[PDB]
């Protein structure tokens, strides 16, 4: 309702009803319902192929705010309702009709070519998100007429499964919401009224979902088990690539803390590629999914090294090292994040 | 005490508007724009010294705007460019994902700038004021950082024109040259152009080309017309790396490495001429016989360059002398040239080559064989190894660091079995100051 109606979208409005009215009979020629004063399915009989004055009011009037709300949210979101060619406006012509294409009545569903004009990717995206719309405008009147979601269908219990989002939603209706959009957006390029979609904005969604204060869970072994001296190997596994640090952390890493932020770890970050201990900085190559990080420390000459499929990972710097020197302290325990 | 009497204090004024989408704000695009007035305006400061130098007065009455051109503007187009390349190079395939994806008119304008600085640096080394190596600096800087493909799909008509123009007169000054050579062996005019092309035209190509193949733009750089201006440049190349000069042989190098990056960039396999029948990307499969005959084509891909010869001819050349082990001295030209263009075109067409694709079989553009290229790279080190005693060159290294991608693309194993002789027959010549790998 916050969008206003020029006199411009008004006008072309008045061509967009007759373009649903056409659309109206078309379908219903083409997928065989006849002509009816009632919309039966079993009579084969249909209003919407009859003429839009012998169509019920109230459906006349839901499709006339279903035009306008459809219109009003492609300039919501971005589109810019704009009149290309005056000659374009003013030529009409009629497709070639068979004669099973050719409807009862005599007005014949015909804007214009609609073969004539080509397709944008913006004009999927933005006929994806009508669609989209759609099924969210039918869903929310089902739920305001109190039908839920149910795996099979009932009327008595008013459960239906297509009650989902559109991302699940079945094939059938994606494609009568497509088609119908295909229709509708391709008349209206061929009246001139190029929808011209906002560019897409660069932006890091992050994926932050996850419940509650925990971003990160710590696995670490057995505090008695930490090593003082010697030479240790163990390998860490990444299902799935993503947030992962993987190294040698001291019996005092506060589980809260992030590894490698503070003193208390040593770890390194294969999706950023950067090894961490008191600060980040560029090491090693990014992983992928199903890699073997090996993590290797000696204590004895204080050098601590990773493999990542068994190639030895390098800083920018020449030293294979992924540390140089640390106090050996109180040992260290094997740690993921 | 405003606090807690409850009185909420906010901003004075409520912003009235964002004009934040628009690009045109944009301290790029402002930058962009001051750049490219400043250079159009010293092109007609440049057209104004062509009608005065002839004339009495040739100190400049915009003196003051040469100099800082000189200074300034050109530096920092340089500096600017060479720390910002990511934020221009982005186009969408999220390089430096974090952010920074340039604007496409602003690529328009990059691009717009590199043919207006093409247009100023053709034929004027002699006019600029020992800035040459500062123009040429920012053509190849300005070179690396032409996105090809936003401009191409979406960008103005004048900026087509430009970009095709630019490297049409390119093409037209290195023919000129290849002619005024063959026809006169001395050296005015002539000896200018031969300057303005070692110095300045060489370069650019050279980098506009490896960048392009680099980033693969250049299959929708070059389709149409422009594809022959590459075919003169192809043909004028090859002719000069062939021809048979101690100017040409001073300029061994950059020949040879603008051919190597030609041959490296070039999206048709000139080299195999029969086999292209398939290829889409053949521009006189794209044209068919009526536009042929309406530009110049032969109408024969065979045809169409008669001193680059059969690839297969080529490869028996090179394992014939292989065998009969020439020296550098003697025989220098093929050595320096032919090997870094037939190593940049073995690399680039083994992606099309049927081992990466046995599918979709006999439309693969050439069939380039992994014995093929073990037998190039083994024919490379033999002639390497046999002219290491006859006191080489830096072309020692200058052919290793051609050949390294073929080695990357051949199999280790497959490699082995033949590497190890090799490496040891290598080895027991490898005992000179130079060492190779
Ligand atoms: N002739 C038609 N026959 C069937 N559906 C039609 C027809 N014309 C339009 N439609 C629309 O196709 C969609 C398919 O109907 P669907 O069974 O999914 O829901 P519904 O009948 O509106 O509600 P319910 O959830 O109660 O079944 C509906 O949005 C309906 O309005």
């Amino acid at each position: 309702s916050q969008i206003v109606l020029p006199p411009h979208l008004e006008r072309i409005r008045e061509k967009l009803a007759e373009n649903i009215h056409e659309l109206w009979v078309m379908n219903k020629i083409e997928l065989g319902w006849q002509y009816g004063p009632v919309r039966d399915d079993n009579k084969r009989q249909h209003p919407c192929l009859v003429e839009f004055s012998k169509l019920p009011e109230q459906e006349r009037n839901y499709n006339l705010q279903m035009s306008l709300e459809t219109l009003k949210t492609l300039l919501a979101l971005g589109c810019h309702v704009g009149i290309s060619d005056e000659h374009a406006e003013d030529k009409v012509k009629k497709m070639k009709l068979p004669k099973n294409y050719q409807l009862t009545s005599g007005y014949k569903p015909a804007p214009m070519d609609l073969s004539f004009i080509k397709l944008t990717p913006s004009q999927e995206a933005m006929v994806d998100k009508l669609a989209e719309n759609a099924h969210n405008v039918w869903a929310r009147d089902r739920i305001r007429q109190g039908w839920t979601y149910g795996i099979q269908q009932d009327v008595k219990n008013r459960r239906n499964p297509r009650l989902v989002p559109y991302t699940l939603l079945d094939d059938r209706t994606k494609k009568s919401n497509k088609d119908s959009l295909r229709e509708a957006v391709r008349t209206l390029l061929g009246y001139g009224y190029n929808l011209e979609a906002p560019d897409q904005d660069h932006a890091a969604r992050a994926e932050v979902c996850s419940g509650t204060g925990e971003r990160f869970r710590i696995f670490r072994a057995e505090k008695t088990y930490a090593v003082k001296a010697g030479r240790w190997y163990f390998e860490f596994e990444t299902v799935t690539a993503g947030d992962m640090r993987v190294g040698w952390s001291r019996p005092g890493c506060q589980p809260d803390q992030e590894l490698g932020s503070d003193e208390r770890a040593f770890a390194f970050d294969g999706f950023k590629a950067q090894r961490w201990h008191q600060g980040n900085e560029h090491y090693g190559r990014s992983w992928q999914a199903g890699d073997v990080v090996g993590c290797m420390v000696d204590m004895n000459e204080h050098t601590m090294m990773f493999t990542l499929n068994g190639e030895i990972l390098l800083d920018d710097s020449g030293s294979e090292l992924a540390f140089k020197d640390f106090d050996v302290g109180d040992g260290f325990i094997p740690v993921c994040s | 005490f405003l606090q807690i009497n409850g009185y909420a204090v906010s901003r004075g004024f409520k912003d009235l508007e964002l004009d934040t989408p628009s690009i045109e704000k944009r301290f790029a695009y402002s930058f962009l724009q001051q750049l490219i007035r400043y250079v159009d305006e010293a092109h007609q400061y440049i057209l104004e010294f062509d009608g005065g130098s002839r004339g009495k007065g040739e100190h400049f009455p915009y003196e003051q705007e040469i100099k800082f051109f000189a200074k300034v503007v050109l530096p920092l187009i340089d500096q600017y460019f060479k720390n910002h390349r990511l934020y221009f190079l982005s186009a969408a395939s999220r390089p430096l994902c974090s952010g920074g994806h340039a604007s496409n008119k602003e690529k328009e304008m990059v691009t717009s700038l590199f043919c207006k600085l093409g247009v100023l640096v053709r034929h004027r080394i002699s006019l600029f004021g020992n800035d040459a190596t500062s123009i040429v600096n920012c053509l190849h800087i300005l070179g690396q950082t032409l996105d090809a493909r936003t401009v191409m799909k979406t960008g103005l008509e004048s900026v087509k024109s430009a970009l095709r123009a630019f490297l049409d007169n390119a093409a037209e000054d290195l023919e000129k040259t290849m002619e005024n050579l063959k026809q006169g062996q001395f050296t005015k005019g002539v000896t200018q152009i031969i300057n303005y092309t070692t110095v300045a035209l060489l370069p650019m190509l050279s980098s506009l080309f490896e960048h392009i193949g680099q980033h693969q733009f250049g299959e929708d750089l070059i389709l149409e017309d422009v594809q022959v201006s590459c075919y003169r440049i192809l043909t004028s190349l090859y002719a000069l790396g062939t021809s048979k000069s101690i100017y040409v042989e001073r300029q061994r190098s950059a020949l040879g490495e603008c051919l190597a990056a030609f041959a490296g960039a070039f999206p048709v396999a000139f080299l195999e001429t029969h086999l292209d029948k398939h290829n889409i990307y053949s521009i006189y499969n794209t044209k068919s016989s009526r536009e042929r005959a309406a530009l110049s084509l032969p109408t024969n891909v065979e045809d169409v360059c008669p001193n680059i010869p059969s690839l297969e001819k080529l490869m028996e050349e090179i394992v014939e002398l292989a065998e009969s082990g020439i020296r550098y001295t003697q025989m220098p030209h093929v050595m320096e040239v032919i090997l870094p263009m037939l190593c940049s075109y073995m690399s680039r067409w083994w992606e099309h080559g049927p081992e990466n694709n046995p599918e979709r079989a006999e439309m693969c553009c050439t069939a380039l064989n992994s014995e093929h290229m073990n037998t190039l790279l083994g024919n490379i080190l033999k002639i390497i190894y046999n002219n290491l005693g006859i006191d080489e060159g830096a072309w020692m290294k200058r052919l290793a660091v051609f050949s390294q991608p073929i080695i990357n693309k051949v199999k280790p194993q497959l490699l082995k079995t033949h590497f190890l002789p090799l490496m040891e027959k290598l080895k027991k010549k490898a005992a000179t100051v130079v060492s190779e790998e």
